[PDB]
RNA sequence: CAACGAGGAAUUCCUAGUAAGCGCAAGUCAUCAGCUUGCGUUGAUUACGUCCCUGCCCUUUGUACACACC
């Protein structure tokens, strides 16, 4: 089969992520969906769209949504970009050659921050699962995993090798000793969530849910448990919503610091922090009226040391920000908003006055977007493309360059079409209005106010284009002719119910209209004849399509299935269940009975109309796919969605006993090696100190598991089971019995792990010598005789030591019970 | 329901089965008898050579075996099986007609040996209920409900098709595979005593030569 | 005497005789112990 | 958590008793008991058993409930016996009797201590095969 | 060696809203894991027959022959098609 | 101037009156005589252990009441 693929994607400038700024104002790296695009603020042309080397839709593209980019981060000097995605992976790229250097999956959910540390070679990553991982770049390895938070990492701040401090989506801020990787000090920052974190070395600043911004003093050289990070006071903001990014700078040329708190909605609150001279010379002024009350007033600090500034607003909802500064009169702040647009503002400040009633944007990159979801897409013969929006941003992109060359202002527009000669656009809006535009001249040929009484929903041209059909939610359809380039309403068919889709056949033959009452009706255009009524869909029914032979129709709806109907008798053929949310649109190919259907669950699907298989399951969008349009000839198809994206699609085993035996042999070999080393040390300290042994290096597995040999043998002796212990001790020969006795003799000198394993040592040792008693009493060596005596003394001393307190506790507890009885029985 | 000479130990106790050949068996009958002893569980095979049937029956019913399957051949091709239930119970003796065995065809692996499920298709008469009881009290009572081998005794006009299948239950249905010997057996005689005598009263035996023979089933 | 269940719902006492408190135990051991008593409550 | 990491078992013990974290209480008592066997009237270190000596009625009733259901093991029973012993030798016996609830605990854990006394006494009994083997090894010449 | 059930579960995990792939996979595993409708001999130096299919065609052949003779049995006419 | 002097690779079955040798009768409503089923006579070798391999199965709270073990 000649399958499909994706040629190019566009329409997005700023998506659901952050932005990093690079100096030359300068350029900006930001996120499109799953690929990062670089822009020069000066002009705004797309100078780079760094993307994955595999086209989404190819043979090896995997059967899920692609990983949406969620955090940009940049290493400036060594020229790296660490980007992180919504499944958890982190791709690190060199920006010179634009290839992937590092893949760092690691996490389990989407990631929320990156940070390079010690400028190169170390990257710390926090994610929507509460872990925070340190990575080395010279080893390609997750070094450490700091794991004590509970919801989702909202920010952190690190210095090199000793202290990190994170704050998460519970109420908690935590300080981490990066030598031991244990959390040191935990506080409850804000009572709900904790969304912000910034720090200029003395003071730390956090924000939570609603306007309560908390100043903290971190004293890194503290020694008390609670008190490495103390809280110094709160203050308020003007926004009652989630402040969710705070960031600081030190402008040079005197020395000064500024921080911003961006908000949820539309607003960045900027602040100047003042200096120690005006701290000292402002203390007395609130220390006037002359001291318990004055001490309470001096303790109740935030408004003192912090100074609000020019509160920068924007048109839309704010997603991310970052700035640069010179002179303290060029606080130059780039800002990516949610409805895709970046904006370069810059506030001046003459070091006492901010010199403006409201700040000024110096640049704005917004041309290649829409600010809303594209409710209707369309195409030319093959050259141009039509995107219809809610703000009014009709845009005429072109296929061969992916640039909007022409744009207008219409309104809440939901359907549109071209006109068959090209260079002319019809459109209907969500109120009772229709509109006409072109390509060479300006916007409005004419609008028709009161084109319909209520919301228009779907229009369609005839194949010659002279006559179009508009169906609207005022329970009417209307017909319009083109008189000479103006619209002529002549007839109107009022139904009983809100018509919400129209279509004609591609050979002027049928008019199929989809009502809200779960059905469609097929009429003859030449008679308004009411040929057919197709019924049985069971929810209100979206897009129709008529085939090229005018024999076979499709019918999509919110019932998550598309129905194929034969139009000769109105008989159904299939009722195939696709698309687990809602099929928004469905369109045939030009010459074939194959068709496409794009749906409200971020997927388009390629089907055939003969076997009714699914030919292909294309998976490049991230959210609700609102429209798709097929080429008139050739058959490449564009699809446009809710994530502001527009994309093109073209054609192509030991056991117990022997485990204990090998553990006993290596353990006792290490033990008597160290004892020979100690005898060598005593002889070379008691004789002429001219020589000694060189070094017994400790065993590989013993230093690998970090155990003394008594502990190593003790835990494998623990790890054999009680059912095969009498077999594990019976398998081993008498030489291993003798070194087992050496092991017991050494282990009852370390009286810690003697007393924690007394009945195990007793059971094993007594079975061993009870089973091997005949040979043991025939061995002739005073070393083993002294060994048995030493084991006997220490073992019986431990056992009588534990039964002493057992008997003490018996007599004491029954005395307690008996004196309670003789008190009040 | 369970009838009058099986009701004492219907589901109380597991059975115990001997599977044995006629006399000096051929090799395909020995393969067949191994297939029958690992068709139904808690069955063992006994090498009949120079065994008298009275003292074989007496040794079985004082060792405590529940029932006996004696297999008869014809030049490899097995032709009969007699099931004798030992606590002075019934003998149902059958002829075997279309026998295809896995030792003949294919090294397809090993069997499953789980307590199987049992399908009985249209044993409608009281003789059908009788032969159902005698055929299923040589199986283990109460298997697990996710046991993945089933066997089937399906009546097809007095010719019990006997098969064995393994199964998984997939997303769109159930996928079956055929293990073990397929038969069509047919009962030619029941009688109410054990195998030793042939002086026992007959509950049923087919009348081949009556003129209304081929008019009815379980005649 | 024998070790029964816990007397309040802020802790559990296993039959062993050792006890965990809900707040004190880690979330990995809370998943492990939920799975364990789910099996013990499934058999 | 910081005390349990860095050592320091006495203030760790009283914080585990205040928070009522019973597995951590067993760990701090087991670790302090093991290091008490290691180093060298007093059974824990002196600061910790003074910290046991100065706790009040409801704290020692929950401590003895913990000792009660640790004593049902034959493994975790030594820690329970050392804690019962230091309570007995650092508190007043009339106070311990007249605390409301301290008979439904000590009657629960008298027979378990008797069971363990029988078991450890039989271990001492069958510990004399070493002595028999030594008298044979000395008869060897 | 290993069970036919274990190999069948492995074959289902191997094969895994398309329809014809499932028709093909189901027919493939059925005619693979049905060994009693082929016949295999032992090569003394192997599927050698298809018994049920040969039986089905040999008896359908004589079934239509028997119905043809029963149709012929008491006829006396016949069209004479000389075309 | 054809075959053949105990039958290759592989493969199947088998543990005591058993494998195997030997003959003699019957012919029991299905099956069988190109044979089937009985009946006696003679009667062993080697395992009778083990989960190491190949598989199949079971359990993973000890519950059922002490003691003991865990």
């Amino acid at each position: 089969y000649q399958r499909f693929e994706q040629a190019a994607a566009f329409g997005v400038i700023a998506s659901n992520a952050n932005c990093v700024w690079i100096p030359a104002p300068g350029q900006l790296i930001t996120s499109a969906l799953e690929d990062v695009n670089i822009w020069d603020i000066k002009t705004g042309d797309l100078v780079s769209k760094l993307s994955d080397g595999l086209p989404p839709g190819a043979s090896d593209a995997r059967g899920a949504k692609p990983a949406e980019c969620t955090y940009l981060e940049a290493h400036k000097d060594t020229d790296l970009l660490a980007v992180g995605y919504a499944d958890g992976v982190i791709k690190v790229w060199d920006l010179m050659s634009k290839t992937v250097l590092l893949n760092f999956n690691g996490h389990k959910a989407a990631i929320t921050l990156l940070q390079f540390d010690g400028t190169g070679t170390r990257l710390i990553s926090g994610s929507k699962d509460s872990n925070i991982i340190v990575w080395d770049l010279v080893g390609e390895v997750g070094l450490y995993k700091l794991r004590s938070h509970k919801d989702s990492i909202t920010g952190f701040w690190c210095q090199g090798e000793d202290w990190l401090i994170s704050t998460s989506k519970d109420g908690m801020i935590k300080l981490w000793d990066l030598k031991t990787h244990q959390c040191i000090e935990t506080h409850i920052a804000h009572t709900g969530e904790c969304w912000g974190l910034a720090v200029k070395d003395d003071l730390l600043i956090t924000t939570g849910t609603d306007s309560q911004v908390k100043i903290w003093k971190l004293d890194i050289e503290n020694d008390k448990m609670g008190g490495k990070l103390t809280e110094m006071g709160i203050f308020e903001k003007q926004s009652k919503q989630r402040g969710l990014k705070i960031e600081f700078i030190t402008n040079s040329s005197d020395k000064t610091s500024f921080f911003y708190i961006q908000n949820a909605d539309k607003t960045i609150e900027t602040f100047r922090i003042r200096k120690e001279e005006e701290i000292a010379r402002g203390l007395k002024k609130r220390e006037k009226r002359l001291l318990t009350e004055e001490e309470i007033a001096k303790s109740i600090y935030s408004s003192f040391i912090l100074h609000p500034f020019q509160t920068i607003r924007s048109l839309y909802k704010i997603k991310s920000a970052s700035w640069t500064t010179v002179s303290s009169s060029k606080l130059e702040l780039v800002l990516t908003t949610s409805s895709n647009t970046i904006e370069y503002y810059s506030i001046p400040y003459e070091k006492r006055d901010p010199t403006s009633p409201a700040p000024l944007k110096t640049h704005t990159i917004e041309l290649q977007g829409q600010r809303t979801d594209v409710r209707s897409i369309d195409i030319s013969d093959d050259n141009k493309l039509l995107a219809t929006a809610s703000n009014g941003s009709l845009k005429i992109w072109n296929i061969k360059t992916h640039k909007c060359i022409r744009t207008f202002e219409c309104g809440y527009a939901l359907t549109c079409k071209f006109l068959p000669g090209g260079l002319l656009v019809i459109l209907g809006t969500r109120n009772g209005e229709l509109q006409l535009f072109d390509l060479a001249s300006s916007s409005l040929l004419d609008t028709i106010e009161d084109a319909h009484d209520a919301a228009i929903w779907s229009l369609d041209l005839t194949s010659d284009g002279k006559r179009l059909v508009t169906g609207s939610a005022d329970k009417t359809v209307k017909f319009w002719d083109f008189k000479v380039l103006k619209l002529h309403h002549d007839t109107t068919l009022e139904l009983t119910d809100d018509i919400l889709c129209v279509r004609v056949s591609p050979d002027d033959r049928y008019l199929a209209i989809s009502l809200l009452d779960n059905t469609v009706k097929v009429f003859f255009l030449d008679s308004m004849k009411f040929y057919l009524s197709l019924y049985g869909h069971k929810l209100p029914v979206l897009s129709i399509d008529i085939s090229f032979d005018s024999k076979m129709i499709i019918t999509s709806s919110a019932d998550k299935n598309i129905k194929i109907w034969g139009l000769d008798f109105g008989d159904c053929h299939k009722s195939l269940f696709a698309h687990q949310d809602s099929i928004m649109n469905v369109k045939f190919l030009p010459q074939s009975h194959n068709f496409f259907s794009c749906s409200k669950d971020a997927v388009v699907k390629y089907w055939d109309g003969e076997k009714f298989e699914c030919i292909q399951k294309l998976y490049a969008h991230q959210s609700e796919v609102w429209a798709l349009a097929v080429a008139t000839d050739g058959g490449f198809v564009v699809s446009s969605s809710h994530d502001h994206s527009i994309r093109i699609w073209e054609e192509t085993s030991l056991k117990a006993g022997e485990r204990l035996m090998e553990a006993l042999d290596l353990g006792i070999a290490e033990i008597e090696g160290l004892e020979a080393y100690n005898r060598d040390m005593k002889l070379w300290q008691r004789k002429k100190l001219g020589e000694a042994p060189i070094k017994p290096q400790g065993n590989a597995v013993l230093i690998a598991v970090n155990k003394t040999p008594e502990q190593y043998i003790m835990d494998t002796l623990l790890r054999i089971r009680m059912s095969q212990l009498e077999d594990a001790l019976m398998v081993m020969p008498f030489s291993y019995v003798l070194k087992f006795l050496k092991f017991i003799d050494t282990v009852m000198q370390n009286k810690t792990l003697l007393h924690s394993h007394l009945p195990l040592i007793c059971k094993n040792l007594f079975f061993i010598i009870k089973f091997n008693h005949k040979e043991l009493v025939s061995q002739k060596n005073e070393e083993l005789k002294l060994q048995i005596n030493r084991v006997k003394t220490e073992l019986r001393s431990a056992l009588k030591s534990t039964e002493d307190d057992l008997g003490f506790n018996v007599q004491g507890l029954k005395f307690v019970k008996q004196q309670w009885n003789l008190r009040h029985n | 329901q369970v009838d009058d000479e099986y009701a004492a130990t219907s589901g109380i106790m597991d059975p115990r089965i001997i599977v044995t050949t006629s006399r000096d068996p051929s090799t395909r009958l020995s393969q067949f008898a191994k297939e029958i002893k690992l068709l139904f569980p808690n069955a063992v095979r006994l090498n009949r050579g120079n065994y008298v049937m009275p003292n074989l029956v007496d040794a079985c019913k004082k060792s405590g075996t529940t029932d006996l399957v004696v297999l008869h051949e014809h030049r490899g091709v097995p032709t009969s099986l007699t099931i004798s239930h030992f606590p002075h119970g019934p003998t149902a003796q059958f002829s075997l007609h279309n026998v295809v065995m896995r030792h003949d065809i294919i090294n397809a692996g090993n069997q499953s040996e789980v307590n199987p499920h049992l399908i009985f298709d249209n044993f409608t008469t009281a003789l059908g209920k009788r032969v159902v009881c005698i055929l299923k009290h040589l199986f283990n009572a109460g298997p697990k409900k996710d046991s993945e081998r089933v066997i089937t005794f399906a009546n097809r006009g007095d010719f019990i098709s006997v098969r064995q299948h393994v199964y998984v239950r997939t997303r769109e249905g159930v996928e079956i595979a055929e293990v073990g010997p397929r038969f069509e057996m047919r009962l030619f005689e029941l009688r109410l005593g054990t195998l030793e005598n042939k002086d026992a009263d007959v509950e049923w035996q087919l009348r081949r030569f009556i003129r209304t023979a081929n008019k009815k089933d379980y005649l | 005497y024998n070790v029964g269940k816990a007397e309040k719902d802020g802790e559990i006492r296993l039959k062993n005789g050792v006890a965990m408190s809900k707040e004190e135990l880690t979330r990995e051991d809370k998943n492990r112990l939920r799975r364990a008593l789910k099996r013990k409550r499934s058999k | 958590q910081n005390y349990m990491s860095k050592g320091d078992w006495t203030n760790a013990f009283l914080l585990a008793m205040t928070l009522d974290h019973p597995m951590r209480l067993f760990n701090v008592l087991k670790r302090a008991l093991g290091e008490s066997r290691s180093r060298q009237e007093v059974i824990f270190n002196e600061e910790l058993d003074q910290a046991i000596s100065i706790l009040n009625d409801e704290q020692l009733i929950l401590l003895m409930k913990r000792c009660r259901d640790w004593n049902t093991n034959a493994k975790t029973h030594t820690i329970a016996q050392r804690t019962i012993r230091c309570i007995l030798m650092h508190h007043n016996i009339a106070k311990l009797s007249e605390i409301p609830g301290m008979v439904k605990i000590v009657d629960a854990i008298i027979p378990y201590t008797q069971r363990h006394f029988t078991r450890v006494d039989n271990l001492v009994e069958q510990s004399y095969i070493l002595d028999y083997a030594l008298v044979e090894m000395d008869k060897l010449f | 060696a290993g069970s036919q059930l274990k190999n069948l579960k492995a074959a289902l995990k191997a094969r895994g809203y398309d329809r014809e792939e499932k028709k093909k996979a189901i027919a493939e595993i059925r005619e693979e894991f049905n060994p009693f409708e082929i016949k295999a001999a032992r090569n003394k130096r192997i599927a050698v027959g298809k018994p049920g299919i040969s039986k089905q065609i040999g008896e359908e052949q004589r079934k239509r022959a028997f119905e043809a003779r029963k149709m012929m049995k008491n006829k006396r006419g016949g069209v004479i098609d000389k075309r």
